[PDB]
């Protein structure tokens, strides 16, 4: 009936909205930044007991300093995440340093806006929390189809996002010590799922101040950490 | 570069008969010789034959060019094809690699139907690497031993004669040709095509 | 933007080459005849105001020494495609050496009429050319269509009252029949078809008179024909 | 048209091009892979006018390289044209890296590929749902999965094509882990004959190991058949 | 639907947008008659705007207003239509006539340039993306065998001879009042043959057009054996030749 | 994009709908027949009768030969089926041009129906209205016989009817096929499911054409049935 | 009925709608008018909409340009089209003296631009240019030249012209007597008045910071040169003055 | 009604309805406001702010030493803006060893939104720039999405900015001929009125530039004084 990129008379792309419709549905994900590092975690939305759940996996690393966690329509998140760790690869052929988080999450925004001819053929329809260390300091950062990019103390993406937010946003304090960050995460995504809260029912990475390196919680450490879980 | 795999081809022309003639040799390094079996002549439709001679990649090459083209015409054409068309197309593809050529200089040997019954025409000509056509009308020769077959056509030619004759003369002039050669030899094929049958033989030539 | 704008209907029938037919049908009707000796395209043009003149205006080409045409549909497709059958028969006697065959150029075209159905961004060419020649193997003619399918016949009429004509040909025709007979049922057919009165430039005939080079008849030997 | 989008988001925020590409696949034939131990099972169904139709041009299962297998359900002529792309970029692989290629590259280039013929302008998606069997570089046996959509994921068992609900909640409730070759063979022909009709030429099994794919012959298939009619009555 | 916005066949077989393109060649309402005689050829045409918003206002210099152009010294045409589709017209046109003389050498015929605009808007036509050209057209010369020539196109790309033609408005009318004149000049000198073309191309815009045709609003060009050349006649000239047809 | 055909597009059920309306264009079509024999491969077909005055001598309108070991009948529209012959015998004297020696049947149809299914998914050209039975012979497989559709897809056949009326004549196949069976008697058959599908008791010898293939003497040749032998092929007919 | 909806789509009374869209746009659009004098020509355009942005600078925005610093082009129609017509026409003459080594003739030049607007109207996909253009020099042998380039592609010379809003009773005014006597310097009395008289939206105050001018005469040795405001503003003093009696 | 499908139809009343509907983009989009003096010109901006958790977005940005610009409408567009004209300064400075005219640089990115607007199968950018830089003279430019490029004493752009436009049009005449502080006190009152629910550091943005000032955003002690300097 009409083209990709034809505004509505009220100024917004309609294919635009309709991604962002689109990221709406998906695996829970809640992301919380602190002064000792940056933490991601999913919900772990695990199919049939025939799957092996590893190869299922939703925290992906852009880099050896960057995490992230998806949401949407996956094979366009994959294909972001690809060409997002090609250009910070890239990025360290050319430089020595390791890339600023704000530089990848802008050079993920500029392809996702790539099919508005100003090639790609339509809207990726994907929603990151993109997580990672520089010498500026710990941060986490939001991504969406529209191409703004919001940077964040904490935030939470897919299908049960509002109460995520709503819980962090009652829970979270500044000053706060990486394991309060860990038992708070794992409070609100408990809160949240629509299952019991276990070892391979979630997974959990994190990227601390000093070591500056992608790390993500194998069972032991989930298990700890769920022991220590206040209820 | 045609001393690298020297080689020669012949044919004459009769009454009612054709004749068509090579050597069997591939060479590398001009002075060492790997095989005995290599045919210059090959077989393209029912009534026309090619001799091809020069470098053995090119003289490959033009013949798989030729025969990809040839069996297209008579398939989309459905009937046989023409010696005159064939030496045309020949000519236009050894043109159409002005520049960079291919380093063979071939013949063309065949009959020429002129329908009413049918009578077969005799057909022969030669070319030079690009395809400086001539027709000739007897006896035609091309190759590193061209010389030496100039000289023993005329002295064996005997205008139109029966094809057991001509088979005598053609195998003479190719075999005292190719004696004078040292890099040209190693045996020899004699076709004959009449439009009855084709005689294919092979002579007892100073092949060492 | 490159987009086939003609495409299959259900039921398919393919219906922009059916409105080509229809284009073919209403135009000026033209034929031709197949004889022992001879190959003739004829057709009538429309009875002309007195500023026309018929030596500006042909119906009737030549592409090559041997080989005619005649059309019946759209002028400027009839051109373009002239032009290219003549450069078609060029790129194959550069090659070849020799007049090109009749089905060859057949096939060329109806290649290219094909080509221009299936191609994006146009149109079918609205016209069905009949194109006769002589060559090594015998007299042809045959006849294109907009769909891009040739059919080789002995005998055929295009255009208005198409079926009529082709009845009136079939009851008045041989397989021996000679070269004047074949003109005069040729006259007889377009005045069968025409429903009026004939004359010198309002006809135009050619013809290919055995192994010589097509020839197209001035109106003087015409109405030598009609007396 | 010549580059532009034709598949878009709808108001809902769905590609209705990939669920007809799902519709396209669903309407296809099934399949069904088992992986135990050091080996994989693959099984199509099949479908022959009898007396007319050759059975050996058929090509629902196939093998791509040395080790890595394919099966597959939805269009066969979209599944020849991947499958030769596939085996194009095994060779390419190969050349590149000097090591046969294993089957998560081979899963993953495939879901790429899917991904960018949903993701470009003039082309639809590809109307299968393929499902790879092979060994990783490790020497460990995995079979993946690959939708339409560009999604893949690594199964134990899994099927597809028509009816491939009930055939995957069958396996739910049969499969074990480490199964023999004759037990994971009598595993998928139960599981591919529950949504299909009983007879030997029917199916069309294989059995891979890192040797070569092995094809089952037709008289085990006819004792096989028979002994699970007999099961049932 | 949509079967006669592009340049497609209707069910009747009727490419609808050539004749649309014909008549809104016709609703400019600019007459042009073209005649030859022997070694001459005179072409006419009026010196107006064409019918759209713009009306011809005071500060107008009339004088640049000409619907007669050239190709070539030899060449001359004259397109009735939307101006800016004639003005590409005869740039095409002058194209063809200059590669012409380059590729073959020599100066093209209005023959071959006919039919090559015949075949451009024969491309217009076969595509979509290509709108008509609303412009037919004139054109005259002389050929090789030193005779005179005239040729016509049409929206539809149909190049033909003729001796006597005429652009616009009431052409079927028109084409009895030419008829007519050509039969009472077949019932001479190289230059007393000139003075009755071109008597003869100026009655016949009078009997065609009914009205006295002031000489400043008309516009006339011939080619002949005397000069060869594309030479358009001067005013004062016109108002002479009109008072002898008075 | 206004005037967009909506060709390469699927539809709700998954089916494009173009293929479909192809393949509704086959079934009006003219019938033709396919038959695998000990001796040979034939397909045998019927023409559609446009006026007696067409030249009853060749003018093959149905078959034609991709190459001395390939030949395969129409079942569609003619124009389409030519340049894909086109490009049939273009990739046969291709692949002899790489490889010397002759093409596999089983290569060519999956070039064929390569090209056409890159028409069906690429771009937003129609897809050729035609379906070809194409046989041969090689070494490696002998008598082989496909049947080709616009949607890319291909499948082994026996013995196979397609084009109107192909119900009837995949019946009368069913019904009087034979593994093992002469070539005299593949021809009775073709001619027996010809009139059988043409609701004629006794097939006229101008309304049908017949062709076989046979690895007669190490070089496989092609044979075109004229006028008289089908009139002696349907005396023996009538006479059974 | 549809036939509007594409300019490559001609309508069955054989008719371009798309292009009459365009000529409504261009007549409600800021108006310029251009006309000849005996010492050269003088060229105006009134900015009549933009009385409302109070906050704009006085006289900034400047819709008259120019090509070889003897040859005044403007315009009443869309900013950036126009723009991409200027340019076209400093690219055309760059190339004609890059060729040449010699000023374009602008004869020439108008008849380029024109192929170059009419060559967009003739495609579904290229939008067609909303700016109508005039073009105009002057020299002491052959006077002025003014020419006026519209949307159809259609190039006519003038001796005066006005496009946009008011323009009937702009031209009302003009033929009210013969400019080709009057000098340049003394016809912008007469302009003020009539950009008083036919403007329904602008005074005395909005006469300074909104209307350019511009002339190519002998004052200026026959090139461009925006004027300076003290042969304005004189000029203005007695208009309202006149038109306040 | 019809007439709003493709950027490349012309309604009967003569009007590109994409290109109004990207002006609607830009009205709705986050406030700004710039003013200029004798020797500086002052930018400022509301960062947008859409939870308690997030962090305010970037409003203003910085091109080249001299210019910089602020934004109302689609970010990515704004991106794609930024890099065209940073590159443009630097590739100017590199192949001549000077700054760059400012007006031709705003001609060139008004060029890149003809091309946009003009040719099918593109969309006009959904971004209005509010360009200010000191070439010799201070200066405010302004872009919308049809190619078009206007110069100002005093912009605002979007949100509620019918308020910051009376208060300018109020005060325009007392802005020449004032010090830096008090014209910054003025862009933070416009600021504030486009408010109607509180300015505080963190959620404003400004920037100064002028000459002998290279462009420099405010540092938080400073923004701090000023804003406590406007609520006494």
């Amino acid at each position: 009936d009409r083209g990709v990129n034809t505004f509505s008379p009220e100024g917004r792309l309609f294919q635009v909205e309709y991604a962002l419709g689109a990221i709406k549905l998906g695996s829970t994900a809640v992301g919380i930044c602190v002064n000792d590092g940056v933490i991601l975690a999913s919900e772990r939305r695990i199919s049939s007991t025939l799957i092996e759940k590893d190869s299922v996996e939703k925290l992906l690393s852009i880099d050896d300093h960057i995490g992230c966690a998806m949401s949407g329509l996956m094979a366009d998140a994959r294909t972001l995440i690809d060409y997002a760790r090609v250009e910070c690869n890239h990025y360290k052929f050319i430089y020595n340093e390791n890339i600023n988080i704000k530089s990848c999450v802008e050079l993920i925004s500029e392809l996702a806006l790539d099919f508005s001819n100003l090639i790609m053929s339509r809207p990726f329809g994907v929603a990151l929390l993109i997580g990672g260390v520089d010498k500026n300091g710990p941060c986490l950062w939001y991504t969406e189809p529209s191409g703004t990019n919001t940077r964040f103390s904490a935030a939470s993406i897919g299908s049960a996002q509002e109460g995520a937010e709503l819980l962090l946003q009652e829970n979270y304090k500044k000053d706060m010590t990486f394991e309060q960050a860990e038992i708070l995460a794992l409070t609100v995504l408990r809160q949240v799922m629509e299952d019991k809260l276990s070892t391979s029912n979630v997974e959990i990475c994190a990227i601390k101040k000093s070591d500056q390196t992608f790390y993500k919680y194998n069972t032991d450490d989930i298990s700890r950490i769920i022991d220590v879980l206040p209820s | 570069i045609y001393n690298y795999n020297g080689g020669c081809v012949l044919g004459m022309s009769g009454s009612n008969c054709v004749a068509i003639a090579c050597d069997l040799r591939l060479g590398a390094n001009t002075f060492t010789t790997v095989s005995t079996k290599f045919s210059k002549i090959f077989k393209m439709n029912n009534n026309v034959y090619v001799g091809l001679s020069g470098l053995a990649t090119d003289i490959q090459t033009l013949y798989e060019i030729l025969r990809y083209r040839v069996n297209l015409y008579e398939v989309r054409q459905d009937a046989e094809m023409d010696v005159e068309c064939f030496a045309n197309m020949l000519s236009s593809i050894l043109y159409s690699n002005r520049f960079s050529p291919y380093f063979v200089n071939p013949i063309v040997v065949g009959f020429k139907l002129k329908h009413y019954k049918v009578n077969y025409e005799p057909y022969l000509t030669a070319y030079d690497l690009i395809g400086a056509k001539c027709e000739t009308r007897d006896f035609v020769v091309n190759g590193v031993t061209s010389e030496q077959l100039f000289g023993m056509c005329e002295s064996l030619y005997v205008k139109d004669q029966d094809e057991n004759g001509l088979f005598e003369t053609i195998s003479q002039c190719l075999l005292s040709a190719l004696d004078r050669d040292c890099i040209s030899g190693w045996g020899a094929e004699v076709l004959v095509l009449t439009p009855e049958k084709i005689i294919k033989k092979k002579l007892k030539a100073r092949m060492d | 933007y490159s987009f086939s704008l003609t495409t299959f209907s259900p039921t398919g029938k393919l219906v922009q080459i059916e409105y080509a037919l229809n284009r073919v049908s209403s135009s000026s009707p033209a034929l031709g005849i197949r004889a022992k000796n001879g190959v003739i395209i004829a057709t009538e043009k429309k009875s002309p105001n007195e500023l026309i003149e018929e030596n500006s205006i042909f119906k009737i080409q030549q592409i090559s020494e041997h080989i005619g045409i005649v059309y019946a549909g759209m002028p400027g497709d009839f051109r373009v495609l002239l032009k290219r059958a003549r450069k078609e028969a060029i790129r194959y006697s550069l090659q070849y050496g020799s007049e090109i065959l009749v089905k060859e150029l057949v096939k060329i075209i109806a290649s290219i009429v094909q080509e221009f159905t299936q191609t994006g961004g146009v149109r079918p060419f609205g016209l069905s050319l009949l194109i006769c020649g002589v060559d090594v193997y015998g007299y042809h003619l045959y006849q294109i269509d907009p769909s891009g399918c040739y059919f080789n016949w002995m005998a055929t009429c295009v255009g208005k009252d198409y079926q009529n004509n082709m009845s009136f040909l079939e009851k008045r025709y041989n397989k021996d029949i000679e070269i004047e007979d074949a003109i005069h049922t040729a006259i007889l057919t377009l005045k069968e078809s025409y429903e009026g009165v004939l004359n010198e430039k309002n006809i135009e005939i050619g013809v290919a008179y055995d192994n010589k080079p097509f020839k197209i008849l001035t109106q003087n030997e015409i109405k030598d024909y009609l007396i | 048209s010549y580059d532009r989008a034709i598949t878009v988001f709808s108001p809902d925020g769905h590609l209705l091009q990939v669920e007809h590409a799902l519709e396209a696949v669903k309407k296809g034939g099934c399949a069904v892979a088992i992986k135990s131990s050091n080996f994989a099972v693959l099984a199509v169904e099949k479908k022959n006018i009898p007396k007319l139709q050759n059975p050996k041009t058929t090509e629902k299962l196939i093998k791509l390289d040395e080790h890595n297998c394919l099966a597959f359900a939805g269009l066969n002529a979209d599944a020849r044209v991947l499958v030769n792309k596939t085996r194009l970029e095994c060779q390419r692989y190969y050349l590149n890296m000097d090591e046969p290629a294993p089957v998560d590259y081979i899963a993953k280039y495939v879901a790429k590929v899917q991904q960018k013929f949903t993701h470009r302008g003039g082309v639809r998606p590809f109307g299968i749902a393929t499902l790879i069997a092979g060994f990783k570089n490790n020497k460990e046996i995995c079979i993946y999965q690959t939708e339409p959509s560009g999604i893949y994921a690594a199964w134990k068992a899994q099927a597809i094509g028509k009816n491939a609900k009930i055939v995957q909640e069958f396996l739910e409730k049969n499969y074990q882990e480490n199964m023999e070759q004759k037990d994971c063979i009598f595993l998928a022909l139960k599981a591919i004959f529950e949504v299909v009709e009983l007879s030997s030429k029917n199916v069309e099994v294989a059995l891979l190991t890192e040797k070569d794919l092995t094809f089952i012959e037709e008289q085990e298939i006819n004792s096989m058949v028979e002994l699970i009619d007999q099961e049932r009555t | 639907m949509y079967d006669r916005h592009l340049t497609i066949f209707s069910p009747d077989g009727n490419l609808y947008q050539i004749e649309y393109a014909i008549k809104a060649v016709k609703n400019t309402n600019i007459t042009s008659v073209g005649v030859k005689g022997e070694n001459c050829a005179v072409i006419i045409s009026q010196k107006k705007m064409a019918t759209q918003y713009i009306s011809q206002d005071k500060l107008l210099d009339y004088n640049n207003i000409t619907n007669i152009y050239n190709i070539t010294d030899e060449i001359g045409c004259s397109m009735v239509g939307m101006p800016g589709d004639c003005l590409s017209m005869v740039y095409k046109a002058r194209s063809e006539a200059s590669e012409f003389l380059y590729s073959n050498g020599y100066n093209v015929n209005a023959e071959t340039l006919c039919r090559n605009i015949c075949d451009k808007i024969q491309v217009y036509t076969q595509h979509a993306y290509m709108r008509l050209h609303a412009c037919s057209g004139m054109i005259i010369g002389i050929d090789e065998n030193n005779k005179p020539e005239l040729f016509k196109f049409d929206p539809s790309g149909f190049c033909a001879g003729y001796r006597a033609c005429v652009i616009g408005n009431k052409e079927q009318e028109s084409i009895s009042v030419l008829e007519r004149l050509l039969e009472k000049r077949k019932k001479e000198t190289i230059d007393e043959d000139i003075r009755n073309t071109t008597i003869l191309a100026i009655e016949a815009l009078q009997t065609i057009l009914a009205f006295d045709l002031k000489a400043s609003e008309i516009e006339v060009a011939i080619v002949s054996t005397k000069n060869r050349n594309f030479t358009q006649i001067s005013e004062k000239e016109i108002d002479n030749y009109l008072t002898y047809i008075a | 994009r206004r005037y967009d055909s909506r060709t390469t597009t699927f539809s709700p059920e998954g089916r494009l709908y173009q293929v479909e309306y192809a393949l509704e264009a086959i079934n009006n079509a003219s019938i033709t027949i396919g038959l695998i024999t000990k001796d040979g491969v034939i397909l045998g077909a019927d023409k559609v009768f446009i006026s007696k005055l067409i030249d009853k001598a060749n003018n093959y309108e149905k078959i034609y030969k991709i190459d001395k070991h390939i030949f395969c009948g129409v079942a569609g529209l003619n124009a389409d089926a030519n340049i894909l012959i086109n490009q049939s015998r273009l990739y046969a004297q291709r692949y002899l041009y790489n490889y010397n020696e002759v093409q596999p049947v089983s290569q060519l149809v999956v070039q064929i129906c390569d090209i056409k299914q890159s028409y069906t998914q690429y771009g937003g050209l129609r897809p050729y209205g035609v379906s070809f039975l194409i046989g041969g012979y090689d070494t490696k497989d002998g008598y082989q016989l496909y049947h080709t559709d616009p949607s890319g897809n291909y499948s082994g056949w026996f013995a196979t009817a397609i084009g109107t009326n192909n119900l009837t004549a995949s019946s009368v196949l069913k019904q009087e096929w034979k593994n093992d069976m002469t070539l005299e008697e593949g021809l009775l058959l073709a001619l027996k499911t010809l009139a059988k599908s043409t609701d004629t008791e006794i097939p006229k010898s101008e309304k049908i054409e017949l062709a076989y293939l046979t690895n007669k003497d190490g070089e496989v040749y092609q044979k075109y049935l004229t006028e008289k032998e089908i009139e002696e092929l349907i005396k023996l007919y009538t006479q059974k | 009925a549809g036939y509007d909806l594409s300019v490559s789509t001609f309508s069955p009374d054989g008719r371009l709608y798309q292009v009459e869209y365009i000529y409504k746009s261009i007549n409600n659009n800021n108006t310029a008018l251009c006309l000849e004098c005996k010492d050269g020509i003088i060229c105006c355009c009134i900015n009549s909409n933009m009385d409302k942005n109070k906050m704009i600078k006085k006289n900034s925005y400047n819709r008259i340009y120019h090509v070889n610093n003897n040859i005044i082009i403007t315009y009443s129609g869309f900013d950036g089209d126009a723009r991409n017509i200027i340019d076209r026409a400093r690219s055309e003459a760059n190339t004609y003296y890059y060729n040449f080594h010699t000023n374009i003739p602008l004869h020439i030049l108008v008849n380029r631009i024109s192929l170059y607007i009419h060559a967009y109207t003739l495609y579904w996909h290229m939008r067609p240019f909303a700016a109508s253009i005039i073009i105009s020099s002057f020299n002491e042998k052959d006077k002025g030249d003014i020419y006026c380039i519209e949307p159809n592609g259609a190039c006519y010379k003038y001796s005066g012209i006005v496009i946009g809003k008011n323009k009937e009773m702009f031209k009302t005014e003009i033929e009210k007597k013969d400019y080709k006597d009057i000098n340049v310097r003394d016809a912008i009395e007469d302009i003020y008045k009539f950009i008083l008289t036919s403007d329904d939206h602008m005074n005395k105050n909005n006469l300074q910071n909104l209307v350019n001018f511009s002339w190519i005469c002998k004052e200026s040795s026959y090139e461009f040169q925006n004027i300076h405001e003290e042969i304005l503003t004189p000029a203005l003093n007695k208009a309202v003055e006149y038109i306040e009696k | 009604n019809l007439y709003d499908t493709d950027n490349i139809i012309y309604s009967p009343e003569g009007r590109l309805y994409q290109v109004e509907y990207a002006s609607e983009a830009i009205k709705q989009g986050t406030c700004a406001v710039a003013i200029k003096s004798k020797d500086y010109v002052v930018v400022s901006g509301l960062k947008k702010c859409i939870s308690k958790l997030s962090f305010p977005q970037e409003k203003i940005f910085k091109i080249d030493d001299y210019i910089g610009i602020s934004m109302s409408g689609i970010t990515s567009d704004a991106k794609v803006l930024t890099k065209f004209m940073q590159n443009e300064c630097l590739s100017h400075k590199f192949l001549y060893n000077e700054n760059i005219n400012i007006e031709s640089l705003v001609r060139s990115v008004a060029d890149k939104y003809q091309k946009n607007t003009q040719k099918s199968s593109k969309r006009a950018f959904g971004v209005g720039l509010m360009i200010a830089a000191y070439h010799n003279e201070p200066c405010i430019f302004e872009t919308r999405p049809n190619g078009s490029y206007f110069e100002y004493d005093a912009l605002s752009f979007g949100a509620r900015s019918h308020a910051s436009k009376t208060y300018l049009e109020k005060n325009l005449h007392l802005f020449e001929e004032c010090s830096l502080e008090e014209l910054i006190l003025h862009c933070l009152k416009a600021l504030k009125c486009s408010l109607s629910s509180e300015l505080t550091i963190s959620n404003t943005a400004l920037a100064v530039v002028g000459k002998n000032h290279p462009w420099q955003e405010i540092s938080s002690l400073q923004l701090e004084e000023y804003l406590s300097k406007v609520k006494m």
